[PDB]
């Protein structure tokens, strides 16, 4: 599940975002997204150097 | 050129 | 995800695919083979500034709102990133829509030109079903 080794599922970020709401994170573009949980249909939670929360899927593509 | 994106719609539920 | 052939098969008849419309299965699976080569990521932008997204590649100017396809609809009535999960549900739904629409499953570019008039029986032979 998401306890494994690999990095699950991954994307990398097109445009800046700044985390609004205590459980969300930020990223600039091309930063890399890793361990995504796509826990609702527009709003997914994943790590992003080194941070954990969550954020807008429309912000990201999926690698690849 | 390029579009920045509308927020999606906050968590259903 | 990546699907096997035999595995999005049997998910696709298990949300309500075969013969759906009087497509059967084959037609679903084929599509799904040379829209996205089986693969619920795949995210192609286009150059008017829409997008496909997911399994069957569904465009986000009449079908979903990614926020960024200018004077769009949102039919399916989701974000386009719903379709991008690793099950197949929301893309199902979404594509009973489309296929729904009046012009059956020529929706799909990529199952005219590869599925439509073939022998799409092949895409579900030796599954279990």
């Amino acid at each position: 599940p998401l306890g494994s080794s690999d990095l699950g599922i991954t994307a990398i970020a097109l445009y800046d975002y700044q985390a609004a709401g205590d459980d969300e994170i930020s990223f600039d573009p091309d930063d890399i997204i890793t361990n995504i949980e796509m826990i609702d249909d527009g709003w997914w939670r994943g790590v992003c150097k080194g941070r954990y929360g969550l954020f807008p899927a429309n912000y990201v593509e999926l690698r690849q | 050129s390029s579009v920045v994106p509308y927020l999606p719609r906050l968590p259903i539920l | 995800k990546v699907f096997g052939r035999c595995e999005l098969a049997a998910a696709m008849k298990r949300h309500g695919l075969d013969n759906y419309r009087g497509y059967s299965l084959g037609n679903w699976v084929c599509a799904a083979k040379f829209e996205s080569n089986f693969n619920t990521q795949a995210t192609n932008r286009n150059t008017d500034g829409s997008t496909d997204y997911g399994i069957l590649q569904i465009n986000s100017r009449w079908w979903c709102n990614d926020g960024r396809t200018p004077g769009s609809r949102n039919l399916c009535n989701i974000p386009c990133s719903a379709l991008l999960s690793s099950d197949i549900t929301a893309s199902v739904n979404c594509a009973k829509k489309i296929v729904s629409d009046g012009n059956g499953m020529n929706a799909w570019v990529a199952w005219r030109n590869r599925c439509k008039g073939t022998d799409v029986q092949a895409w579900i032979r030796g599954c279990r079903l």
